């Protein structure tokens, strides 16, 4: 199925993904479009934050649905 | 005199009017205003509906208020237990089918030790015991899935099950504007208020302009009863879907900002921008860093959000009517022997050792797949 992952600036990213997918396994596939390390990564999706040994089932985010991407930066 | 209006925006615009001018007028004002036809706007202030023929002087309408602008277009049968929200080809709530698969090899081989008696039994996973009976399989567990029954449905083509909306059928008033309307939205709090899905909108809407949905950390952005009800937060998230695409993604918009914000970070100052940014937890200098995106790319102060320094800055009565919960027997169809029913379960067994009878309580009927599909529980 595909997902979204929207920042707060407007931009959109396009996932290929599984209702089964962790969130671990989200931020992997983030990672591998964007550059962004998964542990800069935090995602949110109707205003709760994503724990990463959680499902996509499990907040039961539907096909074409999209998540919020915001990051916690260090040095812051 | 200035009136401010929150139209689909938390940002509030000014508008002249004056104490004579009537909501009829206001409503044209808007339209001109935004575009917009002014026979499908509503009026609300202060919770309440704004009729035409009043006047701004009689709404109490003093100088710099916020009104808000909705914009809104004006055995036999089947009975619904659950409702879904399809998105596409209805993009709308729908009574949906409840379906059931086997936990580990998720095909429809699992025959349940006993059926679904509330929504606790469908919706916690792995709450529902029984056999699947594939031969080499040890599903001991079930996974019960939802989907749209109005048009022919795919395998994988599932939808969200709205277990809040219900079909009205004792006919209870809507909280807020007294009406029957059919289906409702009922709400958990202990008085278990019913509000129709039009005035529902108009609760979400107006209060998502406010800012004034709820966050807590473990459940995300909601909001609770109208009445304000303790303890009764819409749970499942995708009820605002009812709100339509664009409401449904402002509201996500606003709750992953709130949550952004509930966390400690920052939101970059910068016009068009907002970059939910998380600083570690002794910073006073915060970098929007994306070059691609969060790509501002703004160094500013936590605390003064300028460019980072170095030195320092209801109705009681209707609520009473709209409650959900405020004649024990049924023969059995073949027997004619009175049965008690025990729980939401429809499905019962006649104790005549004559009779045996798997029959449905509400259609009266012998137990098939479509009272399993449409509805295995009563609400
Ligand atoms: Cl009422
Ligand atoms: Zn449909
Ligand atoms: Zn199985
Ligand atoms: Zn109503
Ligand atoms: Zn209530
Ligand atoms: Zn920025
Ligand atoms: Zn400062
Ligand atoms: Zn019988
Ligand atoms: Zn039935």
């Amino acid at each position: 199925m595909q997902i979204f992952v929207k920042t707060l600036t407007g931009k959109t990213i396009t996932l290929e993904v599984e209702p089964s997918d962790t969130i671990e396994n989200v931020k992997a596939k983030i990672q591998d479009k964007e550059g962004i390390p998964p542990d800069q990564q935090r995602l949110i999706f109707a205003g709760k934050q994503l724990e990463d040994g959680r499902t996509l089932s499990d907040y039961n985010i539907q096909k074409e649905s999209t998540l919020h991407l915001v990051l916690r930066l260090r040095g812051x | 005199m200035i009136v401010f209006v929150r139209f689909n925006s938390s940002h509030g615009f000014p508008v002249e009017v004056d104490s004579d001018t009537s909501i009829f007028q206001l409503k044209e004002v808007v339209a001109k205003r935004q575009g917009v036809p002014a026979d499908q706007l509503r009026v609300i202030f202060a919770g309440k509906e704004l009729r035409n023929d009043w006047t701004v002087q009689n709404c109490d309408l003093d100088q710099q208020d916020i009104v808000h602008i909705v914009q809104r277009p004006w055995e036999m049968n089947a009975t619904n237990s659950f409702y879904v929200y399809c998105k596409g080809p209805c993009q709308r709530v729908q009574p949906g089918k409840l379906r059931v698969q086997c936990s580990t090899c998720r095909q429809a081989t699992l025959t349940l030790t006993q059926g679904p008696s509330c929504w606790d039994d469908v919706l916690i996973p792995n709450r529902m015991s029984g056999e699947c009976q594939s031969p080499h399989c040890p599903g001991t567990s079930a996974e019960f899935f939802f989907k749209c029954g109005a048009h022919p449905t795919s395998d994988k083509e599932t939808s969200v099950a709205l277990h809040l909306i219900a079909t009205n059928s004792r006919n209870i008033t809507c909280i807020t504007c007294t009406d029957v309307r059919s289906p409702v939205l009922v709400f958990q709090c202990n008085s278990r208020h019913v509000i129709c899905l039009d005035c529902f909108h108009l609760y979400c809407v107006t209060r998502l302009n406010d800012r004034q949905f709820v966050h807590d950390p473990q459940l995300g952005y909601s909001l609770p009863c109208v009445a304000g009800c303790p303890n009764s937060l819409i749970k499942e998230l995708h009820h605002f879907r009812i709100l339509g695409e664009e409401q449904y993604n402002r509201y996500q918009q606003y709750g992953a900002e709130e949550c952004v914000l509930q966390m400690g970070g920052v939101l970059c100052p910068r016009p068009g921008c907002g970059a939910g940014l998380l600083p570690e937890p002794d910073c006073r200098k915060v970098t929007c860093e994306g070059g691609n995106g969060l790509g501002c790319g703004f160094a500013f102060c936590r605390e003064c959000k300028e460019a980072y320094h170095e030195g320092e800055c209801v109705d009681e009565r209707a609520a009473e009517q709209a409650r959900w919960e405020a004649k024990t027997t049924k023969p059995c169809p073949r027997c004619h022997v009175p049965v008690e029913k025990n729980g939401g379960c429809m499905h019962m067994k006649c104790p005549q050792p004559q009779c045996r009878l798997e029959w449905c309580w509400n259609c009266g009927c012998e137990w098939n797949r479509v009272c399993m599909g449409d509805h295995w529980f009563d609400v």
